[PDB]
């Protein structure tokens, strides 16, 4: 089950 | 960029036994970048239907892939693995030794 | 009886040849259960283990949506990173991401990870306390400060200690006929004369799972790592792994050497000696 939120570098 | 040469191992899934079906594996690991060319050879000729695992990598970020194909070893049929990578000036050929 | 769930993501730019190649794979211990290849025809998270096929349509649409979003995020990252490093758009670059959780024998949270690398080197990584970040170079500082501002660590900590653990637990339960096994290696030793005064002793470990294992040679109980040819643990292709260790010894002195095998599936470590 993947981590949802997106975190841009 | 940081580059790494692939480690190469050519072996069979199960212990070799002429006449019985098996799987010939070529495991390449510890390389970087990911672009790599791998061929399983039969008496020098590129083998037809060869499958491979999905690209993954180890703790040090280096990639590893498993190329394989079902086969029936014989007493006089020679197999090997031909690998080419940016770190290799020429494709590296590794012969299958049933005792390794 | 330790276990883990881990996701590995790779994005490689292909200048002048379209969007970056994006490959993602999910694992429980050493068993892959899902995959996505931006270059494949399905364009969906695909199952790779029997027990995951149990998941319904909602699961697959959800995972697909998220894996695709991960893809987009890394596409953007690649361009951002070139700027950070003042690089041209001419070369190919790689972005890799790895994150997951480990649970103990009781299946309770043990630890969490979330690492990021650029062109094969550490870029940024979440510290073990799941509260702070370790950024290698100056360029990674910007990401560190941005992520701190947005509470990325807090978001990840909630996932790693909670969501990751519960789903890992669910998977271990749904795959209880294979996933929980600890197959000890089948071992044996070969002997081959190298010459009239030296022989090779090879110690084999086959059909084991998980891949983690230790094979060492000792002489009179002394570690002989430096004299050993130890190959990297290899996948047999059937869900088990293989490995071997070899040492060349003076003919007639074989009895002084012992091969030691340590593995989670073994109730007691093995000590083999040529006979």
């Amino acid at each position: 089950f993947l981590w949802g939120p997106r975190a841009l570098v | 960029m940081i580059q790494r040469t692939p480690k190469i191992q050519v072996y069979s899934r199960h212990p070799a036994e002429n006449g019985k079906s098996n799987f010939l594996n070529c495991y390449v690991s510890g390389f970087h970048p990911s672009d790599i060319e791998v061929d399983l050879l039969k008496n020098g000729e590129r083998i037809e239907k060869v499958e491979h695992s999905d690209l993954s990598f180890s703790k040090d970020w280096s990639f590893y892939l498993l190329y394989y194909t079902e086969f029936t070893p014989t007493e006089k049929d020679e197999y090997a693995c031909r690998v080419n990578h940016v770190t290799l000036s020429q494709p590296k050929i590794v012969k299958w030794d049933r005792d390794m | 009886g330790s276990h883990s769930m881990r996701y590995f993501f790779t994005s490689v730019s292909r200048p002048g040849r379209g969007e970056p190649r994006f490959i993602a794979v999910g694992y429980v211990d050493d068993t892959q259960f899902v995959r996505f290849d931006s270059d494949a025809a399905s364009q969906r998270m695909e199952p790779r283990a029997p027990w995951i096929e149990q998941e319904g349509p909602e699961y697959w649409d959800g995972e697909t949506r998220k894996v695709k979003a991960h893809s987009q995020t890394h596409r953007v990252d690649l361009g951002t990173l070139r700027g950070y490093y003042n690089q041209s758009e001419a070369g190919s670059h790689t972005v890799q991401r790895m994150y997951g959780c480990d649970v103990g024998s009781d299946w309770r949270f043990l630890r969490g990870y979330h690492q990021y690398a650029y062109d094969g080197k550490d870029y940024i990584a979440l510290k073990e306390d799941l509260r702070s970040w370790t950024a290698a170079d100056m360029a990674a500082q910007t990401t560190k400060h941005k992520w701190e501002a947005a509470h990325v660590a807090e978001q990840l900590r909630a996932y790693l200690e909670g969501t990751c653990v519960e789903w890992l637990r669910r998977y271990l339960e749904n795959g209880k006929e294979t996933l929980q096994r600890t197959d000890a290696p089948k071992t044996h030793m070969t002997h081959h004369a190298v010459s009239d005064h030296e022989a090779t002793l090879r110690c084999w470990a086959l059909s084991f799972y998980p891949a983690e294992i230790t094979l060492t040679w000792q002489r009179d109980g002394e570690d002989q790592t430096q004299d050993t040819e130890l190959v990297e643990t290899r996948p047999a292709g059937d869900g088990t792994f293989q490995k071997w260790a070899a040492v060349v010894v003076p003919s007639g002195q074989e009895q002084r050497y012992t091969c030691h095998v340590q593995h989670e599936g073994l109730p007691k470590p093995l000590t083999l000696r040529w006979e």
